[PDB]
């Protein structure tokens, strides 16, 4: 499994969800920004660490982070 | 008081080409791929 | 109140950003409970070519 | 433009006529170069009174498979 | 599944894939970073692995000597070692022919036997050895001595003898006892050995181990040492009409100091390393006693470094705070190992090939080739090591608080200055050294030769004539008759030394021009791009702008993925990665050249190396095209001769570095699309569905594949060059 | 002489090739007429290598043992023996060359930033400002001279250095 972790410069504008191919992220609500709301990450045992979160966020170095860890047969994405 | 034989290539080379290279890769093997209980 | 006035430019002061040590522009300071209030803009694009970050008030300087 | 080019250079630049007059022992040749810094060694002895590059592009025999003997045609 | 391999990580022990097999194979000797470790057990464990690796090297000693002792033929050879050649072992392979077997036995014996290009019988035969039965009983007392280090590698693991933490990181007692014990005892008894048993071996007599208690090394004996007439140790030392393994011209002295090299061995004298290893053993001890133990008059290695911060804070710090990361941290100390052992390899090629000491060196020329060659590389891969591992120290070990304001932190503080004057000088070195060669070429091609750059190295000219080569017409310092250096030194040490460096034969300070300058500017470009390399790899470890948290992923990761414009070979493994291509480019420049000046030396025309050096074509044609003419013909359809072997492996090289190629260009995905297809066609194959994987099968991962590549590229390198080299040498003087 | 050679003149190796190269070029001559335009641009070559020998041997030249010019480099032995114009003299021509052309591309670069695109600037070169400066520097390095001694060569430390330490 993989960790992904999110961090409070976060703005709240739900890209990292939309670009994530696998549901790991949601948003929550929070009380720490304009937007009211801030990205989590409930469900890292299905990542597979494709990195489109870290691509999609616009705030500089970056508020979502994606360590690499150790595979599973979950987190290689095998299929058979 | 220390000479080997003349017959040692012969015996010691296809000793340790063929039969230490088969029982290494086969005990490696069966260690591998054991179970934890 | 809480921050410098708009059109300002201002100086950078946190070092994982993009442009520190150099100059933006502040559009709107936030006066609510938000954690990071100063919204600036840069003349340049950073890597991921976005142009505005949000800051916080001990982090830029009036320069 | 490039046809024209290579037509051109057969007609100003080359030994085709002198090839025509004996086919072997005259290699085909279709470029002079500039007597500057030393690059003049570059124009070979390709027979007939001619100083040149070798071509291996082999114009010279289409021509004389479609007629052509002078070089005003080209 | 949860298999047993390997116990040291958990995690990696987890997944059902090929991954784990790689994986655990490559992070057995990472001690750090296994399940549990504690700091204790990390010293033990490093400690008993030294044990291992001393017996390894011993064993492997005393395996050459019990090969060349049965099946050489060293008890022939010091009769006579101008001729018959050296016999490394004999071979026993069933899949030889009738010609290849009545090829391959040469060099007097009665087998298929190879020549022995190590340098081992020069070795052997100059220390003292004459007989084979000497050979055995050291390959026994070595195999013994491989047995004991073995076992006692075994017993400080055992919960008794196990040494605690802090009876480690003792630096003080640690350097009393190697200073003064393990370099000065040594030496000193090397000393010992010399003067009882390789002088008077080379007098002609056999001190053995017996009756060397009823020998007298020299004539008076020890009244000298205990009276204070030392030079009386020194008085008609060996006739320059001396014959080597005889008594013939032979002298008395012990202990004396001429240079130059013997009139007929072409090495040095044998009394000349006696005295040197007896004064640098003294040296040594003397050194020895520095540093504080158990007792009073020591130093502090904390205090020396605490006191050396300059006034005026030119230096913020000075070196405050650096014994608290010398001392704590393993990489660091490995670095600084690494540093001095690649530089001192460097310096032992470089005395080598030059100053020969063993006897009836310099005349077996594939034993000078294969030596230096064989060095140089070794001191590449070290140094690369070294700061691969400064890399490594900044990214596990370095702590900035403990470090704030003294030296390391300044060289973190302006570090693009470094990396961009080392882009400079690399890029000029460049343009320049290029454009020359590439100005030359065009010269030679066109008809004119004289209308090209040939600048004379004239400051190593200078040189070499302030070391006394009296061809260049300069006349100072050793060169000049009314010199001070000249006189003082000239009733001595001098006249040997002047004759050995006026000598056009031997590789003393060889006649240099125009060719030597381009390939030593070649040499610096070398150097300085390795450098910037491996120096930004090591400085930009802790974060870039690219990325500023580079620190939380450790040493060896792959990538950041496509955002920010992608990010490929981020890592400072990657930053190595590509130094090492530069390290074997560079080394292979400098042995060419070494190669090519000496073959042109040996054969006779100096003048082809003057002339043909100065442009590319030079290279191409007149070194590697023509001296791999009887490399290739070792077996056509005609028949096979003695190097057909190198004209094998001379295309293995190229085989291995060829597949090099093929884990670097293409990367990863594409073969896991291929892969995922085959384990479709496995899976439905009627009669063949009934074996499966037992872990599923996965290409290489990205980080992985890089080191294999490189794998290929470097053993294909050096078996091709190994090829050629043994092969042109010994096929025109061998 | 200088680290052991002979100058060209009396060189036996430089005569050698001289006429080792006419032999090549009059061989070659040979097979033509002797009004053809190869005959013509063969004595052109012949002139303009016997011209080439002899200007190598008036400009005082050093050769090795190949017969071949060996440039020194070195101020002290160049300037004392008479080779100021192998490396001396070309060395500072190129360096006042080149520092012509940076400071030129330099002055232009501040000359762009100040206005309100400087991309399109850069992208699309202002004809007449880029002529104007490439007049304006011919003496480069006294203006050089005096930003250093100002202190305006130098950026201050508001560079942006890499983060972190
Ligand atoms: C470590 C150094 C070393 C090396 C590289 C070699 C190499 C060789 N020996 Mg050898 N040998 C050595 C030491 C060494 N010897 C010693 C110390 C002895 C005295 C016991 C012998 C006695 C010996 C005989 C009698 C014969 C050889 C032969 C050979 C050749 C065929 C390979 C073979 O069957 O070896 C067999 C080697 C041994 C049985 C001795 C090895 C003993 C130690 C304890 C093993 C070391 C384990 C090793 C480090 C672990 C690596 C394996 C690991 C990766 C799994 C080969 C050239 C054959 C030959 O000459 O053919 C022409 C042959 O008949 N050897
Ligand atoms: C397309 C094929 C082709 C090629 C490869 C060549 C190649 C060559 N020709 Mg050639 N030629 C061609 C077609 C070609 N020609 C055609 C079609 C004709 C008939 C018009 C000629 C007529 C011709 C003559 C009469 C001569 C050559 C010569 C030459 C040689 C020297 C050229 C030179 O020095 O340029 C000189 C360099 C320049 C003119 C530089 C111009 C670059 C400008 C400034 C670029 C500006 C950019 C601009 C936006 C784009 C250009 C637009 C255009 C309308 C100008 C060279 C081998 C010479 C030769 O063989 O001597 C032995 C020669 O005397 N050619
Ligand atoms: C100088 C040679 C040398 C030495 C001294 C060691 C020493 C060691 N290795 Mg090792 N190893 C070596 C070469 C060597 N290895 C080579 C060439 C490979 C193949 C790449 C390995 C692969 C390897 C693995 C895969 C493992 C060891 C392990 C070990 C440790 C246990 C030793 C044992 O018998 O079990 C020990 C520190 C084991 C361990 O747990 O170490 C911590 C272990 O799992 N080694
Ligand atoms: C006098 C006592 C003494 C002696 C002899 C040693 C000796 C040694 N200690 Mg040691 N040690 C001592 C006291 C001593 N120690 C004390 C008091 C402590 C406690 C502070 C330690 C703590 C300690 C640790 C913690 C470790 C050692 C280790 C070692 C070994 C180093 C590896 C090696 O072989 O280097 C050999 C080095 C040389 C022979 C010198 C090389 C000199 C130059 C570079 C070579 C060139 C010379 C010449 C040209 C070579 C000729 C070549 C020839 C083939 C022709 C070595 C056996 C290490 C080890 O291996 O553990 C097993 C280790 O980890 N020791
Ligand atoms: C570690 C190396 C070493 C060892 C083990 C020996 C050992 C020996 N040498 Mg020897 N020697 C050495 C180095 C060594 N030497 C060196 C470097 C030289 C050159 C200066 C000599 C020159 C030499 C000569 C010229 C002679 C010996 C002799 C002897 C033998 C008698 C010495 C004696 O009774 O001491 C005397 C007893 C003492 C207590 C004095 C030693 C006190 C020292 C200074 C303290 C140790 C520190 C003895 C076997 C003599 C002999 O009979 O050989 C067969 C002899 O004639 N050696
Ligand atoms: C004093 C010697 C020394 C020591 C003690 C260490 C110790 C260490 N190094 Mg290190 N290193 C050294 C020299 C040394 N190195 C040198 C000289 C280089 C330059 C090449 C490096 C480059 C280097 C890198 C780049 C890295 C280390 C790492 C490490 C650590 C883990 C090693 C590991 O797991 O490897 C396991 C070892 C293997 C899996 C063996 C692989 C086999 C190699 C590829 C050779 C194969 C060639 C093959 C045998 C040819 C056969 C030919 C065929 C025809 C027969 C460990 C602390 C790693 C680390 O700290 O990780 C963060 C790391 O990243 N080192
Ligand atoms: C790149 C470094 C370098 C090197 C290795 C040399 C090497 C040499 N120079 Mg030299 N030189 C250099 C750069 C260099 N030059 C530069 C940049 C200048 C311009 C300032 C000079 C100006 C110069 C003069 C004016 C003279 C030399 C001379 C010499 C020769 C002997 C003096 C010497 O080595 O001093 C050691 C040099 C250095 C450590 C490098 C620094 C450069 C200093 C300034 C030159 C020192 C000159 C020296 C004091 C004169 C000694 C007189 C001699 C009779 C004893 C020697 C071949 C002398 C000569 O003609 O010899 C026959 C001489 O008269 N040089
Ligand atoms: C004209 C502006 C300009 C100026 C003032 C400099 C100045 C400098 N560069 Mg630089 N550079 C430039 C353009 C410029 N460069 C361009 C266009 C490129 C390639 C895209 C580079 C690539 C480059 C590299 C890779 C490196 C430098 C380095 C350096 C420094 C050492 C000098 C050097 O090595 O030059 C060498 C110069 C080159 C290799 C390329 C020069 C290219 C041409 C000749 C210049 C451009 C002329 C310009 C287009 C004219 C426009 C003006 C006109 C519109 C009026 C120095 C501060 C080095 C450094 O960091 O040193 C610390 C270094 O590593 N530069
Ligand atoms: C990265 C890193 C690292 C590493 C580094 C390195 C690797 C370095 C190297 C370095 C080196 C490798 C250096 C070298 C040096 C050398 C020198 C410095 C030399 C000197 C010399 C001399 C001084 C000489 C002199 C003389 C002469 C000239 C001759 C005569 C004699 C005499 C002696 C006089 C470490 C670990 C630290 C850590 C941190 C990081
Ligand atoms: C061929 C190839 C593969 C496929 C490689 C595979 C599937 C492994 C092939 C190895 C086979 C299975 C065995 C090779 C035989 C060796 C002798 C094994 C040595 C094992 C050591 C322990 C001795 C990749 O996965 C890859 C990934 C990234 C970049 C390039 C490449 C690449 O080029
Ligand atoms: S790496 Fe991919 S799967 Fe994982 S959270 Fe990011 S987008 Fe989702
Ligand atoms: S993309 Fe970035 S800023 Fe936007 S919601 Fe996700 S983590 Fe927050």
């Amino acid at each position: 499994a993989h960790i992904v972790k999110i961090y409070d410069t976060c703005i709240g504008c739900t890209q990292c969800v939309r670009a994530c191919p696998l549901d790991v992220l949601e948003m929550v609500p929070w009380d720490g920004c304009k937007a009211s709301q801030m990205a989590s990450a409930p469900r890292t045992e299905d990542c597979v660490g494709c990195k489109r979160c870290e691509t999609a966020c616009p705030t500089d170095f970056l508020s979502v982070r994606v360590y690499l860890g150790s595979e599973s047969t979950r987190s290689m994405g095998l299929s058979y | 008081p220390f000479v080997p034989p003349s017959w040692a290539p012969s015996v010691f080379v296809p000793l340790t080409g063929l039969v230490l290279p088969a029982i290494a890769m086969a005990t490696l093997f069966v260690y591998i791929e054991k179970e934890a209980p | 109140e809480v921050g410098p006035k708009r059109g300002s430019l201002v100086k950078i002061l946190r070092p994982e950003s993009y442009w520190f040590n150099q100059v933006g522009k502040v559009v709107s300071v936030d006066q609510s409970g938000v954690r990071y209030p100063v919204v600036v803009r840069f003349e340049n694009q950073n890597y991921a070519g976005v142009t505005t970050n949000n800051y916080a008030l001990d982090e830029v300087v009036a320069a | 433009i490039w046809l024209s080019g290579m037509y051109f250079h057969g007609a100003r630049f080359s030994n085709y006529e002198a090839w025509l007059s004996d086919p072997t022992h005259i290699k085909p040749s279709a470029q002079v170069v500039w007597p500057i810094v030393g690059q003049e060694i570059l124009n070979g002895d390709v027979g007939g009174g001619f100083q040149g590059i070798q071509i291996t592009s082999g114009f010279f025999q289409l021509w004389r498979a479609s007629g052509i003997t002078s070089e005003l045609q080209l | 599944a949860t298999k047993l391999f390997p116990k040291f990580s958990q995690g990696l022990a987890q997944d059902p894939t090929t991954r784990r097999i790689w994986y655990g194979l490559a992070m057995a000797h990472d001690f750090e970073s296994h399940d549990g470790m504690t700091e204790e057990n990390l010293y033990q464990k490093i400690f008993a692995s030294h044990f291992g690796q001393l017996s390894i090297i011993f064993l492997w000693t005393s395996g050459n000597l019990f090969h060349v002792a049965w099946q050489g033929n060293f008890e022939q050879w010091v009769t006579d070692p101008v001729h018959i050649r050296p016999i490394a072992h004999a071979i026993w392979d069933p899949h030889f022919g009738q010609p290849a077997v009545e090829a391959f036995t040469r060099g007097g014996a009665s087998g298929p036997v190879n020549i022995s290009t190590s340098g081992v019988y020069q070795w052997w035969y100059t220390i003292g050895m004459r007989t084979n039965q000497d050979l055995y009983v050291g390959s026994v007392f070595l195999a013994l001595v491989s047995a004991i280090f073995l076992f006692a590698g075994w017993l400080h693991l055992q919960p008794n003898f196990q040494p605690s933490l802090s009876w480690f990181k003792d630096a003080e007692s640690r350097l009393n006892h190697h200073l003064s014990g393990l370099f000065g005892v040594s030496s000193l008894a090397w000393t010992g050995h010399l003067v009882h048993v390789a002088i008077p071996e080379s007098r002609g007599q056999h001190v053995g181990w017996d009756n060397f208690l009823s020998v007298l090394p020299h004539p008076q004996g020890l009244t000298p040492f205990f009276t204070g007439n030392w030079a009386a140790y020194a008085q008609s030392p060996d006739t320059a009409s001396h014959v080597f393994g005889t008594a013939q011209g032979s002298g008395q002295a012990i202990l004396t100091f001429l240079g130059g090299f013997h009139p007929q061995t072409q090495s040095l004298w044998l009394t000349d390393m006696a005295h040197h290893h007896l004064a640098i053993a003294v040296i040594f001890i003397v050194a020895g006693h520095m540093y504080r133990t158990n007792f009073g008059i020591g130093h502090r290695m904390q205090a020396i470094l605490e006191a050396h911060t300059p006034p005026s804070g030119s230096l913020g710090a000075g070196h405050k705070g650096l014994f608290d990361t010398v001392n704590n941290s393993l990489h660091f100390q490995l670095g600084l190992a690494l540093a001095s052992v690649g530089t001192i390899t460097s310096l032992v090629a470089q005395h080598m090939y030059s100053l020969p000491p063993y006897a009836f060196q310099a005349i077996d020329f594939t034993t000078q080739a294969a030596l230096y060659t064989h060095h140089q590389y070794i001191a590449g891969f070290i140094m690369c090591g070294a700061f691969a591992h400064g890399a490594i120290f900044f990214i596990r070990d370095y702590d900035p608080e403990q470090n704030k304001g003294n030296v390391l932190a300044r060289m973190l503080d302006h570090k693009e200055a470094l990396i961009s004057h080392l882009s400079w000088v690399s890029l000029f070195l460049g343009f320049h050294t290029l454009g020359l060669y590439v100005h030359n070429d065009v010269m030679q091609a066109f008809g004119t030769p004289e209308k090209q750059i040939l600048i004379e190295p004239v400051f190593a000219q200078w040189i070499q004539a302030a070391h006394g080569k009296a061809l260049y017409g300069f006349d100072f310092l050793l060169s000049s008759k009314t010199s001070a250096a000249f006189a003082n030194g000239q009733s001595l040490w001098l006249p040997g030394w002047l004759d050995a460096i006026n000598n056009n034969q031997n590789s003393l300070f060889l006649t240099i021009g125009p060719g030597d300058f381009l390939v030593h500017h070649a040499i610096a470009l070398g150097l300085h791009t390795t450098t910037l390399i491996l120096v930004k790899g090591a400085l930009d470890a802790r974060g870039s702008k690219l990325m500023p948290d580079k620190k939380d992923f450790g040493y060896s990761f792959p990538c950041d993925g496509p955002g920010r414009g992608g990010t490929c070979d981020i890592s400072a493994y990657d930053a190595f990665y590509l130094a090492v291509f530069w390290m074997l480019n560079t080394i292979g420049w400098v042995t060419f050249y070494w190669h090519w000046k000496h073959l042109t030396l040996w054969q006779g025309n100096v003048a082809q190396f003057d002339e043909s050096s100065t442009y590319l074509m030079g290279w191409l044609r007149d070194y590697l095209w023509l001296n791999s003419s009887q490399l290739i013909n070792g077996y056509n359809p005609f028949g096979m001769n003695s190097l057909s072997v190198w004209a094998w492996t001379f295309l293995f090289g190229h085989l291995i570095y060829a597949t090099g190629f093929m884990f670097l260009i293409s990367w990863r995905g594409y073969w896991q699309e291929l892969i995922e297809t085959l384990v479709w066609a496995h899976e439905k194959t009627p009669l063949a569905n009934l074996v499966y994987w037992k872990d599923k099968p996965v290409a290489l991962s990205i980080v992985q594949a890089r080191l294999v590549g490189l794998a290929h590229f470097s053993v294909g390198y050096i078996f091709t060059y190994a090829a050629f080299l043994i092969a042109s040498t010994s096929g025109r003087f061998g | 002489d200088i680290a052991g050679l002979t100058p060209c003149s009396e060189s036996k190796a430089y005569a050698k090739l001289e006429k080792k190269e006419l032999k090549t070029l009059e061989k070659r001559l040979k097979q033509y007429e002797a009004d053809s335009a190869p005959a013509v641009a063969l004595k052109a070559t012949m002139e303009r290598t016997k011209a080439r020998f002899a200007n190598y041997a008036k400009a005082g030249l050093l050769c090795g043992n190949d017969g071949l010019p060996h440039l020194i480099a070195d101020p002290g032995l160049a300037l004392k023996y008479g080779h100021a114009g192998e490396v001396f003299i070309p060395t500072f021509g190129f360096l006042y060359v080149a520092g012509y052309i940076g400071y030129v591309g330099r002055q232009y670069l501040i000359a762009v930033k100040g206005e309100a695109k400087p991309t399109d600037k850069e992208i699309i070169i202002d004809v007449p400002l880029a002529t104007k400066l490439a007049w304006q520097g011919a003496g480069w390095p006294l203006a050089a001279v005096q930003e250093l001694q100002r202190g305006t060569l130098l950026e201050k430390e508001e560079n942006i250095t890499v983060s972190p330490r």
